[PDB]
């Protein structure tokens, strides 16, 4: 039996006056989440590209909690579909970064892509990135995994540019609310907005405010 | 560069003034075919050196022109930096080849408009507004000619002022320009009559584009 006692108002309330209905509750799902106890405790995907495009190297940071072991190794695999693209395997123990050392609990993959699918709001490429714990002789322990969009972001000589090219947004402010349940969203009603916005010329939007 | 009394009563009377060097190929194909033209350094050289060792203790002068209409020209480029290396008192501006190239210390188009963009292939004149905003454009924006008072005109001279205003780096202009430049001619009574191009047999000519 789980017993959550959830307060309407707090000092975090003088964090969250933003212009909308003021409301209360478990409005978001609750699950439970069962993880070996060597994991991944967390990964950040990165891609960065060369001049053109043309090439881009998929760099996969991950990290672990539970005992070190020399058997233990990440893989992370790249997924256009069912062809697998790039993979890359290795052991933990990231390069040094102090006086210290390095992180003996992290290890960073790199992977090659040779005329990556870019992604953008007109083509929303993706890629599929499976994380794979495993043993040196191939037992999984547990595996995470994300969808990929290889785009570069950066604003240069004043622009705000997307894999090169300057972004004209079409953008809209959206609030997370039904006039039924409230604050609590649905892919149903999440699904109906997208489909409007985009019908209607929206490339962008904003997650006023949170 | 104007008769030397021109200065001295600018200095007095108080009124800013740019300084020009003598030098207009605007007839030519290309307009820089002379000024991008090595060959012409030496001609080019001394219309800009002589016209600084003659008017830069001169107070009135605020500016040192190039020349004008003479395209934008490797020799341009050059004389450019002379001035800047001789006389760092004074910002060097020149309007040929677009008015925002690398001889110019100032964005000094002639006729751009307020609002509307006019795109010259190579060469655009850009509206003012926009202009200064262009990525990487830092400079001030002063027309070095703008309300073409040719006849009937200045319509619309109010909106480069409310804009001059309203934008700090758009810093005014100079108006295309102060007096016709009409001739005396005389009829057969000996009564006097405004004549303009064309009125003494000369062809070809442009008429009344001189006013
Ligand atoms: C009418 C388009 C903007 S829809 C657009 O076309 C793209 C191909 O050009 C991709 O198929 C995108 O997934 C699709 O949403
Ligand atoms: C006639 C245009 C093609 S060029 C235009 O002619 C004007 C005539 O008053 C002025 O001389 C301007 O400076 C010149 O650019
Ligand atoms: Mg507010
Ligand atoms: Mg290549
Ligand atoms: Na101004
Ligand atoms: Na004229």
């Amino acid at each position: 039996r789980l017993a959550v006692m959830v307060l309407r108002w707090s000092d975090g309330s003088y964090l969250e006056d933003q212009d909308m209905w003021r409301m209360s509750g478990i409005f978001r799902d609750v699950s439970l989440l069962h993880k070996p106890t060597t994991q991944i405790s967390d990964f950040h995907v990165a891609t960065r590209f060369n001049d053109d495009f043309s090439r881009a190297v998929l760099e996969a940071e991950v990290q672990m909690c539970g005992e070190l072991r020399d058997y233990l190794r990440v893989t992370v695999s790249l997924w256009q579909g069912e062809t697998q693209v790039a993979s890359g395997t290795a052991p933990f123990g990231g390069e040094i970064i102090d006086e210290r050392g390095g992180y003996a609990d992290r290890v960073t993959l790199r992977l090659n892509v040779e005329n990556p699918k870019l992604w953008s709001a007109e083509i929303p490429n993706l890629y599929r990135a499976v994380v794979e714990l495993h043993t040196a002789d191939g037992t999984l322990i547990e595996a995470e995994a994300c969808d990929v969009g290889f785009r570069e972001v950066r604003i240069e000589n004043g622009l705000l540019l997307l894999n090169g090219k300057p972004l004209l947004i079409r953008g809209v402010n959206r609030h997370e609310h039904h006039p039924l349940h409230g604050q609590v969203m649905d892919e149903q009603t999440m699904v109906q907005d997208i489909l409007l916005m985009k019908q209607n010329n929206f490339n962008a939007v904003r997650c006023s405010h949170y | 560069p104007n008769h030397p009394l021109w200065y001295t009563l600018c200095d007095r009377y108080g009124l800013y003034v740019v300084d020009e060097a003598n030098i207009e190929t605007h007839g030519m194909v290309p307009m820089n075919r002379l000024t991008d033209d090595p060959r012409w350094l030496p001609a080019m050289s001394e219309r800009v050196t002589r016209m600084v060792q003659r008017d830069r203790n001169h107070p009135s002068v605020i500016i040192w022109s190039l020349g004008n209409e003479s395209g934008h020209g490797a020799n341009h480029d050059a004389l450019y930096r002379w001035i800047k290396s001789v006389d760092p008192s004074r910002p060097v501006q020149y309007e040929g080849g677009g008015a925002d190239t690398t001889a110019t210390d100032i964005i000094c188009p002639m006729y751009a408009r307020v609002d509307e963009d006019q795109p010259f292939p190579a060469v655009p004149k850009w509206s003012i507004k926009k202009w200064l905003s262009l990525p990487g454009e830092t400079r001030p924006l002063i027309l070095c000619e703008y309300a073409h008072a040719m006849g009937n005109s200045l319509g619309g001279f109010a909106k480069y002022w409310q804009a001059f205003r309203q934008y700090p780096r758009l810093q005014g202009g100079f108006v295309w320009d102060w007096v016709d430049q009409s001739l005396i001619k005389y009829d057969e009574n000996g009564n006097p009559w405004s004549a303009y191009g064309g009125d003494f047999g000369d062809t070809p000519n442009d008429a009344q584009f001189c006013m």
